[PDB]
């Protein structure tokens, strides 16, 4: 940094050294002034000037070293407090730029929130005509067309429910609630939601509830079971699903055994990945595939472990490993 | 961790905080080197005067080392005391005392010896300038040379090594005895003691303003008066610091009610309480600064008037006692191409009485009022006045006499002849001398009498007190020209140094008083610097004791600008009081006895005081900066 | 008199952010003795700080006396803080080199109100908190109860808009606390001056009119008292606290 | 700002003056050095120092002044080219910040169109089953149930097309074109689309067309036609809507007139506002109200003047003033 | 741990002799927070001197961890206090030239142990107290509360048994004092270590589990708490001090 200081003040260090040389020249030809008696003046002046530069360098090249050290990585307040006017001007420039950047970020966030709110308004505004649709529909007498319109209405309902689950999982973190739930009403509601579609696919239900109580949240687990059941049913055709739930030790375990095509053992660990589509059957393209990803990401707050034992050509055994009730003592109490 | 890095960080922290200590060390070493070099320089033998020459430089060196030693010892006893917490902590952690001594004494032998090495190397550069400054004042034409004088190197190393040994001895005792592991309404007494200080200060001033007056007129009744004045003023100062500051400040505070600004709460909450704690320090500072200013002013006053007093002591440019010497000097001048206006005037010496004309007291006798010796001259010799019979006119001013001998208007003057006495009267007082001081005794003026009475006085010729030479042969010179050849002719005329010249009695006085003024000025500068540093080193502790007060005051909304604005006035009051009291002391010391020295005051004294104040205000300016650094970090 | 609109503040160390305000909005009219309380780990103290000008707000709007300070320069912000907004701290904050009169006349010295007016105003204030008998007493001679009344008398001297009290009755017995709150409530009654107070002593909060139960940055309703007996509201706040 | 420059170098002028004082003192003391010559040299050097000081100030106080102009000015490139090494540091710091801000803005906007594209993909996925819903609806027999289902289909279908258009208006600027259009077949097809509406509500139509050709984009004025038709249809009941399209001057005017309730005169200027909904009847709350705002937004680029003449209790007359044909020559030429 | 029996401090300066200590018995056990508080002029600092071996002990039989302190020379007593006791001062003693980490680690840098376990101990203590983010700073850019917390942590790092402590709250405001007392009480539960505070304000001693009152010597009149709520207990402490 010595080079920078000796190059910045290039003219002031010569505006002085010109005068000693001028004196030592005027005191070489004029006979009234001596030489060995002006070398003394020169020597004393040089000593003072050298000491003055040494004491000036340290005080002057400090703010810029701080600026260089801060740069743009971190410690935005690392710059030293200004003392001289020019440093004050630089400091005002820096503060103005940072403030403007903060304003832009805040405005971007507000615009995004407004867009999300408008999307909320629209999705409610299109949910309500679906309720009107259901109430108008539930009046005919036919069977085949009734069932047809019924399950296409149901698939519209499930895709809309999926988008609603996405919007609510955007902020799920602030809606935790732990209490006892009854699995039988939830399973009955899920079956009722699939009554027409299960009848169309001709798949029965065999419910065996050895366990009684579970300790989790209602809606997210309900939708997880919903999508698992849909996947299991669309993996099967005219087959009976063995739904056995037993209290293995201190934890609740729900096993959904099916006799359908199942999942290939290579793809058994890869069912929860992003955007998985089955190319074996063209009817599997209707599946979004994001439901499994959101289910697995929403299972972490619920602490529910999903165990899958599927064989291709045999069926899929979807097993839910509910966490131990004692493990919730550190969560409910705290 | 490792000891060494701890020592090094401590040394950097010390070097930043105490920079006035290092500056004072470098300055003092430089001055000692310069004086010892100048003592041995052979050109110091050109200074010709009554004083021995290079025997005054030795006295200056001896006096200088005492001030430097006192400053150093006191500074280090201030410094050690601010490390009691660290000593206690190191003793509590478990490490012994002979392990703390080697930490806190191995970072002073670096600072001290580095500054000592800088001082010698920067005292070689300034010696020629010091010598030339000396030669300019005493008016000598010689050559100054640059040489090292390896005696002064030895004589500085030895002195400062001795002082450092003393510092180490003084630190060991404090460390040893501090092993304990130990981590407001005014009274009646402080009212009487407060009034007695003001009463005792002014008694000295009043007795001083008389001195050489109608009383104390005895050789042995003077030392009592001087002792009384000095003792009174010193004791009055000491008791003025311990109680009269509290009295006045208490009155000022309990005459405002409760409505106080921030300037007054910052000032009067510390001037009342901590100024009294330092009363054996401000006393010394004030009295010694008074000595410095007063002595320098008197020495300077006795320097301008050298030419006037030389022109008055000898009336003519040369004064002669023998006819043959005068005639041979004139013969030498004849081929000197210089025309000299020779004049002669006989002098008759007698005794008179003018005790009636004295307006003072009979105690102002200075000899017998009726039998005091005077010199009588004719009227024809004087070319400026023409008196008549029965009238006497005094000649000359002699400013000393006007302050001791009081003269009234016309009265009766009796001439004590052998068998007669012609009465005369005093017409007026002249201002131009006519006779060299050898004839006219000490300072008695010369009378003017009519020539008609002179024809009887020269017929009487009372042969009782007549001088050996009743003649004033005195040779003049032509207009202002080259007079040095005439002077050297004069000194080769006389070999028994019994002839007076105007140019040589105006050089001895100049040389002597120039030397005294040089020495006194340098000692005054040294004392100024050391006192400023000591007064700076106590405001540090005073500031660090009010750190909590700043914090509390800053939660009520007061911003740093107001705090610093109050601190400015506080520092003004803290640093101005000793200076003002010292200035008053010096002014009343100079005015008492200036007429004994010269005939010019208020030209030198003003500039001396201005120089002192201007160089003293720097240390007051440099303390507001430390107060700012303390204020900022007390959020 | 006070208007706040969705003021944000997040406590972070530039790497981990710990949000503590979660959608507050408070409206205050002139001359109400409001009280804020609730929990221990919540942000009620940070709330009291952010309503004043001591803590800068992340995102929001503050309107005091119609004037706005969210976008306000630092120098003029300190100025506005100085000419309004009396404070009462937890600690005494008295100077021990000044008497009582000097202590509670010191801040008024900048405005330069001569002598007669300032002395009259001090008499008027200090006759009403019962400290006029201690005009010339240093702080270290009087009991700990009286020093808090001295601090309050200092805060009520220039007639500001809002008094931001921060738990004054924290280190007092029953008698001193009861006297201090009786005098404070009477002073509030006589002169129109809103007082905002954060307290943990329910008997202390009993003297108030409106109570805001800040719970983890949420309103959780707010009691309103009304024209009922002190003990009835005291038992009501007992049962409300027992709910928590 | 000369005061600022002088307070900058208040430490170098002091050094120069101390040099002058020392050089005079050491000359006065000496008996070899003559005083007059040194005094004259000092006089002639203090004069040149003033000129040097002026030149240095004039050169020196420009870079900081320029950036101080920039600290609130609209332009950003106002800063001068740094020369000395004590200006390169400031330039580099400011360059770093001004690059970082632009990077942040680019990233935020990129995320924005990413989420918007995902939304559009989901929206089309929702669209397809509604085409399935139409095929099923067209495959019905019973008159009343089919009419009700077609009514509701039209409601949801116009809502979804409104959403399509209001998200396409976000990048309308990238989808601009000009084509020639036949109006009668499009009008007849749109009328046949709303057959269930008029069958249920008994709304008549009077056709009086004198102009047939317009000059604008196909899709954009086509959706303008749908939005105006739906507005008139939902704001009229059991009334013969008299559509009058005549070449009034050189501008085509699609003056639609209905015998319905109309719009209150106080609310006539506010119809084009964002989110405006009619409060006279509760049946208008179901309408989003975005249609008029988006129509105004998309009509300004196409220079179509929507002259509204609405009378309450009689009907609303919308005058669609088409742009002049000759005004499109500049657009076509460029 | 301390079973004091007839604790007397010798006096007899010049002619006047004051019986500040006339035989005091203290019975404590591990896992306590006993604190003694008296009045000005009762020589509470002299109680520290007699119990902490700051000065020479005169009378009283006290055993520390089952070991009597009256049966060794000065050096043995010094090593015992340096390896078995800990102290906290009213005014924090932090060297300005060091770092926070070096300040807390300095007492362990003389016995020459392995660096790894020392760093582990510092990490644990700093994480527990809450100054770990202030690991590479100097004591001149942190507030008084953080300095006092550092001084408190300095006495918890050399594995002591009894933490003697003067009033660690004289030079602190309300919030910092409350935080320090909270942290000390929290740390007392994690590891067994007896603290015997010697304070003057009842607020600090209201956090304790036993209070001992002395007015000129043998007076006892000790309180017990037991099952109070720290508020009723605080009022009881201060009223009993007032009546005495
Ligand atoms: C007879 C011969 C006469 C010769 C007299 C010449 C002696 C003067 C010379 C040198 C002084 C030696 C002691 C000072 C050097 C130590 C100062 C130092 O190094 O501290 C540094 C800063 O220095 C200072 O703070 C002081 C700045 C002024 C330098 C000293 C000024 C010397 C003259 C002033 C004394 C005035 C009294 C004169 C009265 C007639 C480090 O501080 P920092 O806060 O960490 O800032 C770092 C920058 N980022
Ligand atoms: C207690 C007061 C402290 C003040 C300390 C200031 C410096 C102390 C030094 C020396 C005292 C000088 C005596 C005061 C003025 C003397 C007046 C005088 O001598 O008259 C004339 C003045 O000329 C001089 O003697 C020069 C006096 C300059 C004194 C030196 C002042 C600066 C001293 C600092 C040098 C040492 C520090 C080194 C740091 C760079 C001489 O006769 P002339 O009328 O010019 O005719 C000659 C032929 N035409
Ligand atoms: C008695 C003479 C005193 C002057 C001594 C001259 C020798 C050079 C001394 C060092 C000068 C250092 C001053 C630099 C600090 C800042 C300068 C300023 O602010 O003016
Ligand atoms: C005869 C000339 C006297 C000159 C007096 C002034 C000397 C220079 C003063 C500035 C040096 C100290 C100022 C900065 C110190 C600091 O901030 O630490």
């Amino acid at each position: 940094m010595i080079k920078a200081f000796l190059i910045e003040r290039r003219s002031w260090i010569a505006a002085f050294l010109f005068q000693q040389a001028l004196m030592l020249f005027i005191a070489f030809v004029d006979p009234s002034i001596s030489f060995g008696n002006v070398l003394y003046m020169v020597y004393l002046c040089i000593l003072f000037f050298i000491i003055f530069l040494w004491f000036r360098y340290r005080k002057e090249t400090a703010f810029y070293k701080s600026l260089k050290t801060w740069e743009n990585n971190l410690d935005v307040t690392a710059i030293n407090e200004p003392e001289t006017p020019f440093e004050a001007m630089v400091e005002r420039s820096i503060a103005g730029q940072t403030e403007h950047l903060k304003q832009t970020a805040a405005r971007h966030r507000l615009a995004l929130e407004n867009e999300k709110d408008e999307l909320m308004a629209w999705i409610h505004e299109v949910k309500t005509p679906l309720t009107a649709m259901h109430l108008i529909i539930d009046r005919m007498e036919e069977k085949a067309l009734k069932s047809q319109l019924s399950y296409e209405w149901l698939r519209i309902h499930l895709l809309l429910d999926q988008q609603l689950h996405q919007k609510r999982i955007s902020f799920i973190e602030n809606d935790l609630s732990v209490e006892f739930i009854q699995l039988q009403p939830l399973i009955f509601k899920e079956i009722k939601d699939l009554q027409s579609w299960c009848i169309q696919k001709g798949i029965g239900f065999d419910i065996q509830l050895e366990a009684k109580e579970v300790l989790s949240d209602a809606k997210w687990l309900a939708f997880i079971i919903r999508q698992l059941l849909t996947n299991a049913v669309k993996y099967s055709e005219a087959s009976e699903i063995e739904i056995k739930s037993f209290q293995k030790g201190e934890q609740t375990q729900l096993q959904v055994k099916d006799c359908g095509r199942g999942i290939d053992p290579k793809d058994v660990p890869r069912i929860f990945d992003k955007g998985f589509t089955s190319t074996t059957d063209h009817h599997d393209q209707a599946s979004t595939g994001m439901g499994l990803y959101l289910a697995k990401k929403a299972a972490a707050p619920l602490l529910i472990h999903i165990d899958v034992e599927s064989e291709f050509g045999a069926g899929t055994v979807f097993t839910l490993t509910f966490p131990i009730r004692n493990q919730f003592e550190h969560v409910i109490s705290v | 961790m490792n000891i060494n890095q701890l020592i090094l960080r401590n040394l950097k922290k010390n070097l930043r905080n105490y920079y006035l200590y290092v500056f004072a060390l470098i300055f003092s070493v430089a001055l000692y080197f310069a004086f010892v070099t100048l003592q041995y320089d052979p050109a110091i033998n050109e200074v010709k005067a009554s004083i021995k020459g290079a025997a005054a430089i030795k006295t200056a060196s001896i006096l200088l080392v005492a001030v430097v030693a006192i400053f150093i010892l006191y500074a280090n006893t201030i410094f050690i005391k601010r490390r009691s917490k660290e000593i206690g902590l190191f003793q509590l952690i478990g490490m012994t005392k002979h392990k703390i001594f080697r930490i806190l004494s191995a970072e002073n032998v670096m600072l001290y010896f580095g500054s000592l090495a800088i001082g010698v190397a920067a005292g070689f550069s300034i010696s020629k300038l010091v010598l030339m400054i000396l030669f300019k004042i005493v008016d000598v034409k010689a050559d100054a040379k640059l040489h090292f004088s390896e005696q002064a190197l030895v004589q500085t190393v030895i002195v400062f090594c001795g002082i450092y040994l003393l510092i180490m001895i003084m630190n060991y005792t404090f460390i040893k005895k501090q092993s304990i592991l130990s981590l407001k309404k005014i009274s009646f007494f402080q009212m009487l003691i407060g009034a007695l200080g003001i009463v005792l200060i002014l008694t000295g001033y009043y007795v001083s303003s008389e001195l050489f007056g109608g009383k104390f007129k005895t050789i042995n009744e003077l030392f009592v008066a001087m002792s009384f004045i000095l003792g009174s003023v010193i004791i009055g100062t000491f008791l003025f610091y311990k109680g009269s500051v509290t009295f006045i400040s208490n009155i000022i505070r309990k005459s405002k009610g409760g409505y106080l600004n921030i300037s007054e709460v910052l000032s009067l909450s510390s001037i009342m309480f901590r100024m009294k704690s330092n009363a054996l320090l401000l006393t010394i500072i004030t009295t010694v600064s008074a000595l410095a200013i007063g002595l320098l002013s008197l020495a300077y006053i006795s320097y301008y008037s050298s030419e006037k007093t030389a022109e008055q002591n000898v009336a003519a440019d040369f004064s002669f006692m023998n006819e043959k010497d005068a005639k041979l000097f004139e013969n030498k001048l004849r081929e000197s191409n210089i025309s000299f206006v020779k004049k002669a005037t006989p002098v008759l010496q007698a005794n008179v009485d003018i005790a009636n004309i004295m307006d003072g007291t009979p105690k102002e006798m200075q000899g017998d009022p009726g039998n005091m010796q005077l010199a009588v001259v004719s009227d024809k010799d004087v070319k400026g006045v023409d008196v008549a019979a029965g009238e006497a006119v005094f000649s000359g001013y002699t400013d000393l006499l006007q302050k001791i001998m009081v003269f009234k208007d016309s009265g009766v003057i009796k001439v004590k002849s052998k068998h007669e006495t012609q009465p005369l009267k005093y017409k007026g007082l002249r201002e131009e001398f006519l006779v060299s001081y050898t004839f006219t005794s000490g300072g008695m003026p010369a009378v003017i009498v009519d020539d008609s009475l002179f024809k009887q006085l020269d017929k009487d010729k009372d042969p009782r007190i007549q001088l050996a030479q009743s003649t004033f042969i005195g040779v003049n010179v032509k207009h202002d020209d080259q007079m040095e050849k005439a002077n050297e002719l004069f000194q080769q005329v006389n070999k028994k140094n019994e002839h007076l010249s105007r140019l040589d009695t105006s050089a001895a006085q100049k040389s002597l008083f120039g030397m005294v003024m040089f020495i006194v000025g340098f000692l005054g500068l040294t004392f100024l610097i050391t006192s400023g540093c000591i007064l700076y080193f106590k405001q540090m502790g005073e500031s660090e004791d009010e750190k909590p007060s700043y914090t509390i005051l800053r939660k009520l909304g007061f911003t740093q600008g107001d705090l610093i604005k109050g601190i400015r006035i506080k520092q003004m009051y803290n640093f101005g009081i000793p200076l003002v009291v010292g200035l008053f002391h010096s002014y009343f010391a100079v005015q008492s006895g200036w007429f004994l020295f010269g005939s010019e005051v208020w030209a030198p004294m003003i500039m001396v005081m201005v120089l002192y104040t201007a160089l003293y205000s720097i240390f007051g300016f440099l303390s507001v900066l430390y107060y700012k650094k303390v204020i900022k970090s007390s959020l | 008199i006070l208007e706040a609109n969705k003021i944000r503040k997040s406590y972070g160390n530039k790497l981990n952010k710990q949000e503590v305000l979660k959608g507050i909005d408070i409206h205050i009219e002139k001359g109400e003795f409001v009280s804020i309380m609730g929990a221990s780990g919540s942000g009620k103290t940070t709330l009291l700080n952010v309503l004043s000008s001591i803590d800068q707000v992340s995102h929001g709007t503050i309107h005091i006396n119609g004037n706005d300070m969210t976008a306000m320069k630092e120098k003029q912000l300190a100025e506005f803080r100085k000419q309004h907004l009396g404070f009462i701290f937890q600690d005494y904050n008295l100077l021990d080199t000044l008497t009582v009169k000097e202590n509670i006349l010191l801040p008024l010295s900048i405005t330069k109100l001569s002598k007669k007016e300032a002395n009259r105003k001090f008499e008027e204030v200090a006759k009403e908190l019962g400290i006029y008998e201690l005009r010339d007493k240093y702080p270290n001679e009087i009991s700990g109860g009286q020093k808090q009344r001295t601090s309050a008398g200092r805060a009520f001297i220039h007639d500001p808009s809002i008094i931001f009290a921060d738990e004054p009755t924290g280190a007092l017995d029953s008698k001193s606390a009861s006297d201090l709150l009786n005098k404070l409530s009477q002073l509030n009654q006589k002169r129109n001056a809103t007082i905002i107070m954060v307290t943990h002593d329910p008997v202390a909060a009993s003297y108030c009119g409106r109570v805001i139960f800040i719970k983890d940055g949420q309103m959780y309703t707010q009691l309103n008292k009304g024209g009922q007996d002190r003990q009835t509201f005291f038992q009501d706040i007992m049962k409300t606290q027992g709910v928590l």
